[PDB]
């Protein structure tokens, strides 16, 4: 349930994302930490300040992982295995949180890709992100 | 909700830049597109067949106005959100039986829509303030569920 | 995930249910109606009172499905396509209600499998049901 | 919670047959086995590796006793849950920062357990009644999340 129409749209948006990916990724986190403090809880060792090179640094990682998923869009479960493990077993993130992070990514994607950010597209990304998350928590259910 | 002043301000500020006749329908529209099961409530509206269809339905645009309006009395009454939204709560819970999760969804999209129009202006801290309000609002509508 | 382990107990417990299935689906429905009345909103063409033939018949229908699903626990997607379309496109059931009816399923299972409702089995029946719901709502993707 | 007096009776009457030393564990333990992200809150209890690891853990069982404690406590004061769980909302929302949907989870497993223990004695109507007790509690502990 990532129809082609869907994959395409995803592709394009992320397409238009390019290099900004890192900063965008960073953007969503800060947005997330700021809008949902409770999530800071997983980043104790972190500098969760307005310009953390850590936060900068993580944003890239996340994005990089997002790009990669985009790329193996029909093999996520596989392209994401390692991450799924880290997230379920080692970090044990309350599944609830994935909903938050993804809402933050969208919001960011919208404020940066107005022209692309359309209904059809908004719907597609959401589904995408939904999947990525699903996969990231498959280690629970 | 609570908010700081400079919080309560910037919400209020930005809200000022909001084209009312539009935002409501963008929001309500996108909801019926991204979370299609919500259409069940709006069956009478007409063609929801496609995004464009939904994005252009006039019952959809018109109702959106009504909705954004409620957000407006709400913005003016950040404390008494409870009381503010009380009649709506009955309507929504008691008569319509909408599931509360659906209010979080609606608010969340209003946020994507705000982000959508304001771009760089809709900074993280603005979203955060805005996040509070949407939540306050959601709660308030869910009251009669409690 | 329906690890092999999972697929087991599930078959174990479901098998254990056997001919009682229909009566239990009925219970499970009845349970939902009473506990989450918001759910009655979807069966206006039914008499939902305790006697309820209408409900009994529906119980059988749902019991029967969980079955073919246990059967094709591997490929429930091709197994439930028919139901998914109906629930997602035709009825637009709000996803959340699946979580509800599943809880009432668990709760019906527990009550009739005293010796059989183990923490492990409980967990496996929980994932099976969740999976089904997923299929059931996959068209919202 | 409201609870019509026949619910009142029902509930109450049920609880009186509950082995607290033992239901408290079934519950907490099953939550740790069913919704495993919950474990992160109890690193300290030690081995939680497995259902069996989880069920034989005394620490767990010990704690489960504390939980049904608050349960009866609250149960007793349906009229005023907020007062009963004051300190609770705090520890949970404020110090532990536990997501509230989890509180929701604990209630359902408690329900599932009762069902496991009483079988047919645990009727739909009764279940309905506790279901209200549960949500009522859950809400109370969330309060300090506003
Ligand atoms: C779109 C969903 C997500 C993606 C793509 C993602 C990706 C990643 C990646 C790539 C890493 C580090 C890998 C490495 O160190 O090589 C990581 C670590 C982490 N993730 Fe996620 N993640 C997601 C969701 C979440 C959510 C919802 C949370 C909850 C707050 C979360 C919390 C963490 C934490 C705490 C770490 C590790 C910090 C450390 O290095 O100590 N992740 N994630
Ligand atoms: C999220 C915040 C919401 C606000 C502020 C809001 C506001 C309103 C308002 C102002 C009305 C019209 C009442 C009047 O005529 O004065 C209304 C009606 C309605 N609302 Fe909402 N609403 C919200 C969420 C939702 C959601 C999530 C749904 C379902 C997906 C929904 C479904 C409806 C329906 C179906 C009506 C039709 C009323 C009628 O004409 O009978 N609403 N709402
Ligand atoms: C495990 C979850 C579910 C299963 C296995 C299931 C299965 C079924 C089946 C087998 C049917 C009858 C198909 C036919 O007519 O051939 C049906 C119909 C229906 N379902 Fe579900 N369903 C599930 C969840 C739900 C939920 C959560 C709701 C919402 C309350 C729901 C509402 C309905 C309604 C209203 C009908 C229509 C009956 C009629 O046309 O008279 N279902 N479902
Ligand atoms: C749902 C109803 C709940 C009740 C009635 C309850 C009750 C309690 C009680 C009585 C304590 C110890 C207080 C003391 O003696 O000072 C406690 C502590 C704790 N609770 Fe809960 N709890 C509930 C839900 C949850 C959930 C869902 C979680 C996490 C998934 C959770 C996590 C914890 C933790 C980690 C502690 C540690 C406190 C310590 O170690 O002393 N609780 N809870």
């Amino acid at each position: 349930v990532l129809s082609p129409a869907d994959k395409t749209n995803v592709k394009a948006a992320w397409g238009k994302v390019g290099a900004h990916a890192g900063e965008y990724g960073a953007e969503a986190l800060e947005r997330m930490f700021l809008s949902f403090p409770t999530t800071k809880t997983y980043f104790p060792h972190f500098d969760l300040s307005h310009g953390s090179a850590q936060v900068k640094g993580h944003g890239k990682k996340v994005a990089d992982a997002l790009t990669n998923a985009v790329a193996h869009v029909d093999d996520m479960p596989n392209a994401l295995s390692a991450l799924s493990d880290l997230h379920a077993h080692k970090l044990r993130v309350d599944p609830v949180n994935f909903k938050l992070l993804s809402h933050c990514l969208l919001v960011t994607l919208a404020a940066h890709l107005p022209a692309e950010f359309t209904p059809a597209v908004h719907a597609s990304l959401d589904k995408f992100l939904a999947s990525v998350s699903t996969v990231l928590t498959s280690k629970y259910r | 909700v609570h908010l700081t002043p400079e919080e309560k301000s910037a919400v209020t500020a930005l809200w000022g830049k909001v084209n009312v006749d539009e935002v409501g329908g963008e929001a309500l529209g996108r909801l019926l597109v991204v979370y299609p099961w919500t259409q069940r409530f709006f069956e009478s509206f007409g063609d929801l067949s496609t995004p464009d269809a939904v994005m252009g339905n006039p019952k959809v645009k018109a109702h959106g106005k009504k909705v954004l309006g409620a957000f407006s009395d709400g913005l003016a009454h950040l404390d008494n959100l409870k009381g503010t939204f009380a009649t709506l709560s009955e309507l929504h819970c008691d008569k319509l039986h909408v599931d509360p999760e659906n209010f979080r969804l609606l608010g969340n999209v209003l946020v994507c829509v705000l982000a959508h129009h304001f771009g760089k202006e809709f900074t993280p801290p603005v979203q955060a303030a805005y996040q509070k309000v949407v939540a306050g609002v959601a709660n308030a509508l869910a009251h009669k569920y409690h």
